[PDB]
DNA sequence: TTTGAAAAGCAAGCATAAAAGATCTAAACATAAAATCTGTA
């Protein structure tokens, strides 16, 4: 059989067809799920990242402060945490299916404050206050697919591993028809909602309305950008079935990210250390050195940063940081390398902040060659008479040529021009072009600097540019020639 | 270690293809470019190079057949490694599948595979694909080639087997698109008209001479030989060169075309003195020679260039020709005559009843015997085949609705076919375009 | 000398030394014995002929390889886009630009 | 034989239909590995 094309690199996963619906005769019939060894949960790749170490790595004094202000390593978020709390209680407690609504801008300790409240949870199951419950956390962002979440959670209820619309249907069956005396209480974080919003918005509809069944005790916690996404991108019932009581993550003030620092930085913070001088390796309680991190430095960090975005993984980054310029710095002034008293002062955390602050376009510019110093330069012009913000490729062009043969006086243009339109050279005849025209068009749109039309008539294609006016200006304006003319 | 060969106009171009290919994959650039455009020697340059130096591995593909950047994917798979299985036939081998690859990684990953295999080599070789014509695929566009320029970085450094690709172009533009990757380009300019000409008679004297046509002519009627076809093929590039340009494609062809022709005509009087002989055969040297409906419908596409070349308004002065009952005045026609020639530009749209009524104003001709002529079904059956025969188009070309309102009508036929039509049926169709330019 | 010429060429230009590797690859490898790549060094006459190839594919070196009449087509298209708004033209205009002239010239 | 006067032609300007196409999607057509259903055995 000639096939008319061919699929060589099929990789079908092993997951079955058939639904929860249908594996027993009757709703009668159905076991208790909480007594089934394969249900509700009841690692193999760590080995493989491991090898011997046959060097003895110098820790310096830095390098605790850089490992301690990781987000992988809550003073500040109390009255979320007993209202999240509070709810998943009263939910888990009285058998009742719920949706709790977290939205927040990034690094405002959402995940962390919906984790603790589960942990607490499990801590509270644990010495049986509350009955015992499944955890599942299903991030948007994480799914190949947005319908894997429909085989990620009832592989976490049943031990099954099925396909996706004969999942959906297993989980379906199993909130609406499964008595609540035979199941057990299922709390799923969806994080990243906004990943999980489809053209149809069938998982959207699904997830919280499993939440309005009876029978279902499902308890949902969706965490999202925004307080106003299912008002913009979801249907009235979504919308009507998350519910109006929503609640915000806002950013940190600069008193609450001040105080996550210092409490990351509790320990090591004006504190002394052991330090062999020949290598620099620093060891907790041969110098006694004691470091600090001055708090006027913290204090300025949180202030920026929590006028800027309240983002606790920003203000840990920028102390992070200027650690690591200090210890930059350290490094130099002893010659340590890898195998009395150390401040990280205010001056380092004012160059970490200022260096995501300053601008390399006028600095890459300013550094260009002079043939795409000119075609900026013309192209500022034909912006200045005929003010359209998009000038023809052939515009650009005669421009360029005009203002080369306007000033044939001036020195430099003297000396250039036969580099520009004969490469120096006899035997090369007068070109079209300047020499390196496409080169620096090319550069200019590798840098995001202009934009180009896509079409192939060369003169007529117009360019725009992708920067604002006045860097490009002040960035012709530093140099010596194209100041001159 | 390389071999320099002798090609008669691209010295600086083989000295170039010497200075960047050899075996030592320490020296050679990844990725090379040839950039000319047709009939400039590239190909066969980079042969006669690659020809002069066996010890070079080369793998030669063609995208133009390949058609789409799929089945070039497989064909580099394939190819590489069946050279490999030629080169080195006592390397034991897994044979992959060439049609395993359907995306770039899958390329990368079959090529690691394929280059493992031949870790128990000695030294480290070039394996050199000459995509001829990568611009030529029909499928092309402006990512392709930055998949190319950037795969050997995801090919092994330490291996044996170093891929090398050797790029051939013919538009500048497209090769423009790439210029900060700094790849380096030998450029094949065009030839001139002297180096068209030594060209054509060193690689077409030899079988001009060999010809059944020529020994034939001679026999029932060799440095004389070589004079007569080295005269005729300076007297072709001297009666065509300004037709052809320098293409080298185009004369050939005419010297196919003409041979036969200017050699019927060589006697013995002829044989010995080439200025009789070219005016014998003079006729070949002034021309090129490169080339090979019903009433209703003839009536109909007439009707239909009345239609797309006139105004509406100027109908009523042409055509009118009947005595009128109710007081009324017929249309003056246009006042002044304008010079724009319409004939020059894109016909204009009409609408089906135009078209009908100047079809029976134009159409040829007691009281029961209706002189004139009525939109029965037979004229819109010959009007459908006319758009059957894309000789009357619409604005939609799919999914075309005839009996729309707003669907309109144009002529596709130009002006030539149209003088042939209406002298076919003798109609007077210039004197309806005298009263403009 | 010609070599700082040609950096300062580049520097103008291209700013780009991988710009500049790629023509003196080729200087050193044509050169056959130690006194010819001294020689080409301190001549750099190569890097001219590298510098007239690059350019020979552009659209002055295709406007130089033309004949006759497609130079007279090309100059009547030119004429007919330049008296045209849109820039645009086609065969019949050009061809009847070309016609006058040829009569004009005759 | 004139004669004025209404039908018709030309031109500029602006609102607007319409062509051309860029972008995208649904559906027909096509393959294919794992699960599931018959069907004897
Ligand atoms: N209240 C807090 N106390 C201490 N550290 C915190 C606090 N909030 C946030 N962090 C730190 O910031 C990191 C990022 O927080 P988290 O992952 O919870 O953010 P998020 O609000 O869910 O943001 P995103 O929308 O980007 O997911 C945490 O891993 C932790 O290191
Ligand atoms: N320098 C030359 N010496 C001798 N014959 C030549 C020369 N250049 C071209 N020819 C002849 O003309 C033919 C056309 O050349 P070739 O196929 O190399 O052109 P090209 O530039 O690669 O064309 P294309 O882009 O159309 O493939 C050659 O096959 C050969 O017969
Ligand atoms: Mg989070
Ligand atoms: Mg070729």
């Amino acid at each position: 059989v000639i096939r008319k094309f061919t699929k060589k690199n099929v990789a079908r996963a092993k997951k079955k067809y058939t639904p929860f619906s249908k594996r027993f005769k009757s709703i009668a019939a159905i076991p208790d799920l909480t007594s089934l060894p394969e249900f509700y949960g009841n690692s193999r790749f760590e080995n493989k990242l491991k090898t011997t170490q046959k060097h003895q790595i110098v820790e310096t004094i830095f390098s605790k402060v850089k490992k301690q202000l990781n987000s992988s390593y809550l003073p500040a978020r109390e009255n979320e945490f007993a209202s999240i709390y509070l709810s998943a209680y009263s939910a888990i407690e009285s058998d009742s299916a719920t949706t709790i609504y977290v939205a927040g801008t990034p690094g405002v300790g959402k995940t962390l404050t919906v984790r603790e409240v589960v942990k607490e949870l499990l801590s509270s199951s644990a010495q049986r206050e509350i009955p015992d419950f499944l955890y599942v956390e299903i991030n948007g962002l994480k799914m190949v697919k947005p319908t894997d979440c429909y085989e990620t959670l009832w592989n976490k209820v049943s031990g099954e591993r099925l396909t996706w619309a004969a999942s959906m249907e297993s989980l379906e069956f199993y909130f609406k028809r499964v008595p609540k005396n035979k199941k057990k209480t299922i709390v799923v974080l969806l994080d990243e909602l906004d990943a999980m919003v489809t053209k149809s918005q069938d998982i959207m509809y699904n997830f919280f309305n499993w939440t309005t069944y009876e029978n279902a005790k499902l308890i949902v916690i969706a965490v999202a950008n925004t307080m106003d996404l299912p008002e913009r991108q979801l249907g009235n019932k979504i919308t009507s079935r998350i519910g109006f009581t929503r609640i915000m993550f806002t950013g940190y003030t600069h008193e609450e990210l001040k105080n996550i620092i210092d409490l990351r930085l509790k320990g090591l913070n004006d504190s002394f250390f052991y330090v062999d001088t020949k290598t620099g390796n620093a060891i907790l309680i041969v110098r006694k050195v004691r470091l600090r991190m001055s708090a006027d430095a913290i204090e300025i960090a949180s202030r920026k940063v929590a006028s800027v975005s309240g983002d606790a993984r920003r203000a840990l980054k920028v102390c992070k940081r200027a650690a690591e310029i200090a210890e930059k710095h350290y490094m130099a002034k002893h010659g340590y390398g890898y195998d009395g008293v150390q401040t990280v002062h205010i001056t380092h955390v004012m160059k970490a902040l200022n260096e995501t602050l300053n601008s390399h376009v006028i600095t890459f510019m300013t550094r260009l060659s002079f043939t795409a110093k000119l075609f900026i330069y013309a192209l500022l012009n034909l912006m200045k008479k005929n003010g359209s913000q998009e000038q023809e490729l052939g515009d650009i062009v005669d421009e360029i040529k005009l203002l080369i043969e306007v000033n044939g006086s001036n020195k430099f243009v003297m000396e250039i021009a036969k580099t520009l339109f004969q490469q120096g050279s006899d035997n090369i005849s007068e070109q079209l072009r300047i020499i390196s025209w496409d080169f620096v068009l090319n550069q200019l749109l590798d840098a995001g600097i202009l934009f180009k039309q896509t079409m192939k008539n060369d003169r007529i294609c117009c360019v725009k540019l992708n920067i604002s006016v006045e860097e490009a200006k002040r960035a012709m304006n530093e140099d010596e020639t194209l100041r001159n003319l | 270690n390389v071999t320099t060969p002798e090609v008669a106009f691209r010295e600086y171009q083989t000295n170039c293809l010497a200075s960047y290919i050899s075996a030592d994959p320490d020296i050679t650039p990844s990725n090379l470019i040839l950039q000319g455009y047709s009939g400039t020697g590239k190909t066969y340059t980079l042969k006669k190079y690659f020809n002069a130096n066996p010890n070079l591995h080369a793998v030669w593909l063609e995208p133009v057949e390949l058609v789409s950047w799929k089945p070039l994917l497989q064909a580099i798979a394939r190819t590489v490694q069946y050279k490999l299985k030629t080169l080195y036939p006592n390397i034991p081998t897994t044979d992959y599948d060439p049609l395993q690859v359907e995306e770039p990684f899958l390329l990368v990953k079959t090529l690691h595979n394929i280059f493992v295999q031949y870790e128990s080599l000695q030294e480290k070789t070039c394996l050199f694909l000459i995509l001829d014509g990568f611009d030529s695929l029909q499928d092309l566009d402006a990512a392709l080639f930055n998949k190319y320029i950037k795969l050997n970085e995801l090919l092994p450094k330490d291996s044996k087997i170093n891929i090398k690709f050797i790029y051939t172009m013919l538009e500048t533009s497209f090769l423009q698109r790439y210029s900060t990757h700094c790849i380096p380009t030998v450029m094949f300019p065009r030839y001139n008209v002297d180096e068209v000409s030594t060209i054509l008679v060193m690689s077409r004297c030899g079988e001009l001479m060999e010809d059944s046509c020529l020994r034939k002519r001679i026999i029932e009627e060799d440095d004389q030989f070589q004079n007569v076809a080295a005269n005729f093929i300076h007297l072709i590039v001297q009666a065509f060169h300004s037709y052809t340009g320098n293409d080298i494609f185009a004369l050939n062809d005419l010297i196919d075309f003409k041979w036969p022709k200017y050699v019927s005509r060589i006697t013995k009087e002829n044989i010995f003195e080439p200025l009789a002989l070219y005016k014998s055969a003079i006729k070949l040297f002034l021309s090129t020679d490169d080339n090979l409906l019903s009433i209703i419908s003839k009536y109909l596409l007439i009707a239909s260039y009345i239609c797309s070349y006139l105004e509406p308004r100027y109908d009523a002065s042409i055509f009118s020709r009947k005595t009128r009952i109710i007081q009324g005045r017929a249309a003056y026609g246009r006042r002044k005559k304008k010079e724009v020639n319409p004939r020059y530009l894109q016909p204009s749209l009409f609408a089906i009843e135009r078209l009908l009524a100047i079809f029976q104003a134009i159409f040829p001709i007691a009281l029961r015997e209706e002189s004139l002529m009525k939109a029965n079904i037979e004229v819109f059956q010959n009007l459908s085949e006319l758009h059957t025969l894309k000789l009357i188009a619409t604005t939609m070309n799919k999914n075309i609705d005839y009996l729309s309102p707003k669907v309109r009508w144009k002529v596709n036929v130009p002006w030539e076919i149209i003088k042939e039509i209406s002298e076919s049926v003798h109609f007077n169709i210039s004197d309806y375009f005298s009263d403009i330019h | 000398s010609n070599l700082n010429r040609h950096i300062r060429m580049n520097f103008e230009t291209f700013r780009s030394l991988p710009t500049l590797k790629n023509s003196i690859i080729p200087l050193v490898a044509t050169s056959k014995n130690f006194g010819s790549l001294c020689t080409a060094i301190k001549s750099c006459s190569f890097l001219d002929i590298y510098n007239k190839n690059q350019l020979s594919n552009n659209l002055t070196g295709r406007l130089q390889s033309l004949s006759d009449l497609e130079l007279a087509i090309l100059i009547s298209a030119a004429r007919v886009a330049l008296r045209a708004k849109d820039g645009s033209f086609n065969f019949n205009l050009a061809y009847a630009e070309y016609e006058k002239m040829i009569k004009a010239i005759n």
